């Protein structure tokens, strides 16, 4: 069959699927919302939003702004490469690792595309508790990465 | 990799 000639490569269809859903997601909320506008789903807990993440969380590392676009893109590129080879070196029946890797790769490329094409990453998911605390807005790419990362972390049993 |  064809499953045997491409090895572990067809797991990248999960990566593509993640990438696409991530980009359709962002495109929608770029179209439907203005910056920081929020569509309330659960008044106290959860809302859609629109935010551009130029990465101000790591602003403490430099007297310049705008470098996160390139540094983080660079890290994405580097980590993506190493993640692909490590997907290839896998065996059939290691289905847990393949999925986890594909998820992280999809999220990595999703935000990588943003930092390169746009100047920033698009964020639309706003989870919070009333006006007591707000969780930093994220997207599907982050979710794929986070779920992917946790799956890897629970692999060390 | 993530947004932030
Ligand atoms: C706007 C979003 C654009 C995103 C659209 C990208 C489409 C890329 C499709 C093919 C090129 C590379 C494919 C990479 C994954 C190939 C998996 C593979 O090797 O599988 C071969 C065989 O078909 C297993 O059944
Ligand atoms: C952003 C939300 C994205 C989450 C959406 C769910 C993600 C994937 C779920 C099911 C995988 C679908 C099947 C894709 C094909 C994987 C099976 C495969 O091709 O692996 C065989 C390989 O040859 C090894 O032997
Ligand atoms: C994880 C894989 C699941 C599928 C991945 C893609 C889904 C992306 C998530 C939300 C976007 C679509 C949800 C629709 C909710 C937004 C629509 C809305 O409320 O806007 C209406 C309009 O603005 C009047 O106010
Ligand atoms: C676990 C994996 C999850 C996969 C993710 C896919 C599920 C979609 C997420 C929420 C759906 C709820 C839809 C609520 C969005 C519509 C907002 C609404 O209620 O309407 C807005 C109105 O214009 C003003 O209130
Ligand atoms: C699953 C599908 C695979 C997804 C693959 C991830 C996306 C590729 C990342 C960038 C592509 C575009 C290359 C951009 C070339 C860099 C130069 C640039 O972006 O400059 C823009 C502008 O000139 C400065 O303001
Ligand atoms: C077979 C493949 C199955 C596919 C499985 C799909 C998993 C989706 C289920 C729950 C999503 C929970 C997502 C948790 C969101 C984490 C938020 C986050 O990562 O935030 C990022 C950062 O803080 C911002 O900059």
């Amino acid at each position: 069959p064809d499953v045997d000639r491409f090895g572990r490569l067809p797991w990248l269809w999960i990566t593509v699927l993640v990438f696409v859903l991530d980009q359709v997601s962002k495109a929608f909320f770029q179209a439907e919302l203005s910056m920081y506008q929020q569509i309330v789903v659960i008044p106290d807990l959860f809302s859609w939003t629109l935010a551009y993440n130029t990465g101000a969380a790591f602003s403490f590392l430099a007297d310049s702004s705008g470098w996160q676009r390139w540094l983080f893109a660079l890290i994405a590129i580097v980590v993506s490469a190493s993640l692909v080879v490590w997907l290839k070196r896998l065996k059939k029946g290691e289905t847990w690792l393949a999925i986890a890797l594909a998820l992280v790769l999809g999220g990595a490329l999703g935000n990588l595309y943003d930092r390169m094409v746009l100047g920033h990453v698009v964020d639309f998911i706003l989870v919070h508790w009333q006006n007591r605390w707000y969780f930093p807005a994220f997207n599907l790419a982050d979710s794929a990465i986070t779920v992917g990362a946790v799956m890897l972390a629970l692999d060390m049993f | 990799l993530i947004s932030t």
